[PDB]
């Protein structure tokens, strides 16, 4: 489970170059149950 | 028993009914004295019933006027205790004007405690020792009397005195009579005055001593005779202490059968026992009066009445003592505190069916429900508020329920509930819910189970030791719940125990601050702490636990690891403390030294050095002639937490040596007569390879001198000079005692008077012995005595000489 | 504010995207830069944007890496308002991985908080003070920075403060200070030279005194200068900015043509620029004025969620203005901060919520008076179990809604009431709202004692040292149940003691008896007080809670005035030769207001020496209370079964004093000090002092030498005593020379001045001769006598 | 109500001589409630 | 100790019983209280 | 302090060694454990 801390971490990992998109929540999606690749990557900028 | 038999009587009002006591020596039930409320001192004084011998409770209750039951009760012996009052088998309460005890003559209560509360005048309560009366003293109850806010004159006349708390006190009964003392040989079976222990069947008294004819109580059983450990097989046992035959159960059963009324019962024999009735599984042929096993299952049902019944107290236990189906509700409100697992699954352990609903409103002492040790189904037909069948509240010590590893229980109806159990972990209650079939068929409070308790089911386990001298560290794997920021840290506790007898319910507690997260199962330093300090060898209990927040809909009890018994490494010891030189010969000395008060490890063998001294310069030269808790539980840690789950939320947007052995002293020979001595003396407690003992201990020696090392032998040759001198010369003593440090020399003119001279050891090296100067003209006589460090030694033999002009 | 202004962004990313902000000054929203990976402090040297000055509503940075400080790209940052906070802070920097120091000019945080947290390399942080930036300190929080762990070294260039009894300078940066301004400028500001600044600005100003001259504008902003409040042509729009009627003209119309999501159709309304203006007035476009309605036009928060989480102040603000809610309202408040205020102002005017109504772990809540204007829950979407009101782990909870006038109606759904443990269980029966008909009993009011009944203090006496207290009896329905008393006492300077430091001691039951008559009026009496202090005390009963108990309210009480001890730190010194002043500090041993001292001065003789010298528990209770249930229940056990049914000086108000019309001797003062006037005197021990006043040498002059000459070589002196001499003249020195030949000089003692009867010189050769005498004393020597000649005859 | 000694002392001074009775009651209806002669007097043996 | 308890007793019942029925002994067996030093004075 | 610092580091080192100065301030002013103690090793 991907928690408030490593997190971010993974995020970087796995988004790279891409970066992060803008304009409940990602907290409860990967912290409070486990997730995988393809949620986390889902947040990365298009 | 040399008397009548009289079944038991309650005394009430005017004193006339106190006469029935007549010539009653033994009682067949209780004995109560009530309510006496117009009697004075005066009525008292002169009433007796020295016949009665033994009481199968006694119970005496606002009683005026009357003072001790010296008088009253002379001779009563055994309180057996078979039916208890409420826990206790001899009651006395709130009698006014009561003054001393007074019963002397009472030896042994078999069963149950004693109760003495509320008084105002009675003296002499802690001159008494409970453990010579009955067995259990821990369950006894004197809370509330005269004596225990302002102290008596306990005059005790005779008297043996008892140990307790460490200090010894005299034990007595009034101001004429002391405790009976037997010797712990006779243990219960008792003695006469001359100390010989009774015989096997007597208890607590006998009149002759080894003679079951002469016991004063018999110990098992009576026969109509003489005391009898198990009856003749011609006559069953009754009531517990009575042999009776045939005819005695057959009249009580035909007198039962006679009163429609009377609350008796239907006696019947089996396994050599008249009893009221034989328990489930045996039927009456209504012929013989022997039940036979029944064929068609006839359980023990006891109708309870009102259908319902409360259990608070052993008697109403025994009550329901040999039922097994209760057609009835059933309460279990244990108070005060005392243990009383033993009498509760002696009474209700054989109980299966119940026909109602089971409730423990405030048992505060039960630990376990155990003691229903056969309850297969419970049935539910009747049920509280709610409808439930199994209700559980302000249990204060309760810990779990039935091993559910071995147990089988079945309910049929209605629910269950569980309120303020800080003892019982909720695991307990959810096996409870599985293995009863309850739950998804058809409450638990949210938190009021556990929660002084270790609810922690997680198991952690210790990875490396390493134990050397005052130091030791641990490390125990890594442990992370689902939300590693719920880690608040590791609880550390750690007790000295000698031996095994620490089970987490006096520590010291260490605080530890989780670990840096590192990804990978790769080594994540795993988590440990450094020991501040420890005895040498001292052996050490230790077990480590977590701190984590809870989360309203996510369970997280944390972890918790076994307790492990770990003892440091042993050091060199202590050196003994106070030695001292008894010396016994002139060559011996028994040296004599005590092990030191802290040998941080098992003496083996002391270690044993003795140095030789010369004697002191002095004397060779010299003349002499809880809020906080809960606050840093919340405002950052389950704080701190949210504010960083908020932003995530709101950016992230979806797309010369000797060893003495076992022995404290130690005989040297081979020693000088009177020589002083240097001894050096060393604990050693692992010296199988090379010594590694304590420091040393200091002693100076000396052994008895002798009064041969001081004397001269023979006489002294002697020399003439013609200016009143005279030489002298004596051989010097081989062996002196220590140390020869002057000689004393006596010179007497033939029938003429003496006088005496002091020569040094310096005075006989330089003048090479002595010189005798102005001695008068004529017939001269000469003694020399010797002084060593011990006296001095005997004088030379007579020598005779002349002198010239 | 020069330059032009800009909406509030959010930058991500790589770093081209920071030079949106190309010139704009203000910012008309929050700043947000966040995951700014792989970038290097060599990109962020040579970006600075100095025309900012203002942002409105908050400051954001997170996980910026290769940054190192602030002090390049917002070095006249000036004002951060806090129109909208974040979470509860108006600047927040968090994660920052190389952030250093926070890198100054930044004056004013309106309304607020910051939050600054885990940042492994941020120094310079207990450098700065936040009374000086923002109002409510004790709301900040800082906590686990790399200057929290005492391995940074702030080397300040910077005024200094005081902060829990330390003082210490305060610096921003290795090159800066706090530009802290003097408390008359205040939140007006001063400039360089501490001239405060008009009232319109804020912060600081280029020039003093003028509006036009303000970096920072506090109220409004028209247009070159800072205003109290918008010209009437004006109307205000966001509290910090005036705007014509044709700004807000334009946003409408924009609004309107373009269907931007998150913009509002503006409106004007009490000379102000509005999205939408509040409860009770419509809108019919035509002027974009709106105006009041005769139709109830309430303002509903159709909130798309279901429901609402109230967690913080920006939670509550999204439902400000709003009076009915379309949904559930969640209070789920953290941290211990007290959010009254903020919530009362954001949730007051909520009158009816369709939803539920729950408060969940609302650890810093005290009450729930926020909603001032609750009149109907509709409970139309219960929570799971049905229930309209639910309250869990309010650990600070206390007191509902005050009973005395609120009164709120519910529809339909139960109530719940579990873990609370310092609400009494009298406001929740209260409370039962018309729901009595249509709780966790032990878990609420657990350290908020529920004792309704009230106990009446009897007698006191007071005393130079103790206290009479008697009560008067009280007795449960069933006693053995009242244990005991609880005395509480506690020295109160003020009356303004609560409940929850205290002192407490254990009082056993007095014995009842039937027909009490007066009973045994049970009491104390203390153990010993300070006499002149106030003290506070109340009583509370004992009881097994199977009788709600009895509790006496707080009564404050000072004992009479004692006696004073004795004066402490006495001063004697003196500056005339007929004074001497004496200071003295106002003893504290002594208690109550001192209104006068007593000072007692007695000449002394000098020391006889100088004249005879020729010169020449909780485990522990639950055991006891179990116990006394155990002792009942026997007793209860036993009655249902036997029982069968058929010279002297005062000073006022000053603590020195100047004795006058003394003597130069040795002198034995003592001072008295009384703190009672009424009668003719209630002092203390004297303190003891001895003094000297400074010598006059003039009082020691010797009025020429009377001599007579013999013939044996003995000229006898005498001479003139001094009238006053100066303590004790120990001796005279008497100086004599022949004619053409050296001074001589002689001692003549006092014992050897009246033994001689004066003085004589012995072995004196013939010839011409000059004398004169001295005299010395404890003070020293006066003048010599007139010269004086004589002759020896040859 | 009337509990503990005060329901002994009560209940001699009720009965008055003429002994005590013999051969749920009294606690719980005179000292969880309150009674009156009626009750007390009836325990005095006839 | 016991002198205390006079400086106490002359205060708290000056006006008349500061004599005996002695109190010193038990006061440190049975505590000091209030009820328990008005009763003492009674006789 | 300092002293029973080393007196318990050569211990949790061994044969790892450390270096004194350093480990010394923080243990001043903060409690110790194996997890400041391990890491100051010096191989």
């Amino acid at each position: 489970t991907l928690c408030g801390a490593e997190l971010v971490d993974a995020l970087q990992f796995v988004c790279g170059d891409r970066g992060f998109y803008f304009n409940t929540g990602i907290v409860d999606e990967c912290c409070f149950r486990s997730c995988d690749l393809r949620r986390l990557e889902m947040y990365c900028a298009p | 028993y040399p008397g009548e038999v009289c079944p038991g009587m309650d005394i009430r009002n005017n004193l006339t009914r106190l006469h029935e006591l007549e010539n009653c020596s033994v009682i067949e039930g209780h004995l109560q004295i009530l309510l006496m409320f117009k009697t004075r001192p005066e009525d008292f004084r002169d009433l007796s019933f020295p016949k009665l011998i033994m009481i199968t409770y006694l119970l005496l209750f606002r009683v005026y006027g009357l003072e001790s039951l010296k008088d009253l009760f002379p001779n009563l012996t055994v309180i057996r205790g078979s039916r208890l009052f409420f826990n206790y088998a001899l009651v006395i309460f709130e009698m006014v004007h009561l003054k001393e005890l007074g019963l002397y003559n009472l030896m042994n209560i078999t069963r149950g405690s004693v109760r003495i509360e509320k008084n105002n005048e009675l003296c002499y309560l802690a001159t008494i020792d409970w453990s010579r009366i009955l067995d259990s003293v821990e369950d006894n109850y004197i809370v509330l009397n005269k004596d225990d806010n302002e102290e008596c004159g306990d005059i005790c006349p005779n008297c043996p005195a008892t140990v307790i708390n460490g200090q010894f006190v005299e034990r007595c009964w009034t101001h004429s009579h002391c405790q009976k003392v037997c010797p712990t040989i006779c243990k219960s079976h008792g003695c006469t005055a001359e100390g010989l222990c009774c015989h096997s069947e007597c208890l607590g008294n006998c009149s002759q001593p080894d003679d079951p004819t002469k016991c004063v109580a018999c110990r098992n059983f009576y026969l109509d005779g003489r005391c009898v450990e198990t009856c003749p097989p011609p006559y069953y046992h009754f009531q517990d202490w009575r042999c009776v035959n045939f005819s005695f159960c057959q009249d009580l059963h035909h007198k039962c059968k006679n009163s429609r009324r009377q609350g008796c019962h239907q006696y019947v024999i089996h396994n050599n026992k008249c009893i009221p009735e034989c328990p489930s599984g045996y039927t009456m042929n209504s012929s013989n009066l022997l039940c036979t096993p029944c064929l068609g299952p006839c359980p023990k049902v006891c109708h309870l009445l009102e259908g319902e019944k409360t259990i608070d107290s052993v008697t109403s236990a025994q009550e329901l003592r040999g039922c097994t189906v209760i057609n009835g509700s059933l309460i279990i409100n244990i108070r005060g505190g005392n243990n009383l697992a033993a009498e509760l699954e002696a009474n209700l352990g054989l109980i299966e069916e119940i026909s109602g609903y089971l409730k423990i409103r405030r048992s505060y002492a039960l630990v376990s429900l155990s003691f229903f040790r056969k309850l297969r189904l419970i049935r539910g037909e009747t049920l509280e508020i709610g409808n439930y069948s199994f209700y559980a509240l302000d249990n204060q010590n309760l810990r779990q329920l039935w091993d559910w590893s071995k147990h089988n229980l079945t309910i049929t109806q209605g629910k269950l509930f569980f309120h303020y159990n800080p003892k019982l972990c909720l695991s307990e209650i959810h096996k409870m819910e599985e293995v009863s079939g309850t739950k998804g068929r058809q409450d638990i409070a949210l938190k009021t189970n556990g929660d002084q308790a270790s609810c922690e089911n997680e198991l952690l386990k210790f990875s490396y030791i390493r134990t050397s001298f005052d130091k030791i560290l641990l490390r125990w794997e890594p442990y992370w719940p689902p939300d590693f920021r719920d880690l608040l840290g590791f609880m550390l506790f750690y007790k000295e125990a000698p031996y095994q007898n620490v089970t987490e319910f006096s520590w010291t507690v260490v605080d530890i601050d989780p670990p840096l997260r590192s990804n990978d199962p790769k080594s994540q330093n795993h988590p440990g702490w450094l020991m501040r300090g420890l005895k040498p060898w001292t052996q050490y209990a230790i077990f480590v636990k977590t701190l984590v927040t809870f989360s309203d809909e996510r369970r997280t009890y944390g972890a918790k690891s076994d307790i492990i018994y770990v003892q440091t490494d042993a050091t060199n010891p202590s050196v003994p403390l106070d030695p001292i030189s008894v010396s016994n010969s002139s060559s011996q000395i028994i040296l004599k030294w005590k092990p030191p008060s802290d040998p941080n490890g098992n003496i083996t063998h002391y270690l044993v050095f003795w140095e030789r001294q010369a004697e002191d310069s002095e004397l060779f030269e010299l003349d002499y002639c809880t809020d906080s808790q809960i606050l840093k539980e919340l405002e950052e840690s389950s704080f701190r937490k949210t504010f960083e789950d908020y932003l995530h939320n709101v950016v992230f947007v979806p797309r010369p040596f000797e060893k003495v052995v076992n022995k404290e002293s130690l005989v040297i020979s081979g020693l000088r007569h009177f020589t002083g001595y240097r001894i050096e003396l060393q604990a050693c407690n692992q010296d199988t390879p090379e010594e590694r003992c304590s420091v040393a201990a200091y002693v100076s020696a000396r052994t008895m001198p002798e009064a041969k090392a001081d004397d001269i032998v023979g006489p002294v040759t002697h020399e003439i000079f013609e200016n009143n001198v005279v030489h002298l010369m004596w051989q010097e003593p081989k062996e002196p005692n220590g140390l020869i440090v002057l000689y004393e020399v006596s010179y007497r003119r033939y029938g003429d008077e003496e006088l005496h001279l002091c020569v040094s050891r310096k005075h006989f090296a330089l003048e090479r012995g002595c010189r005798l100067r102005g001695l008068s003209p004529g017939n001269y006589s000469v003694r020399i005595r010797a002084t060593s460090l011990a006296g001095n030694g005997s004088w030379t033999e007579p020598t005779y000489f002349y002198v010239t002009d």
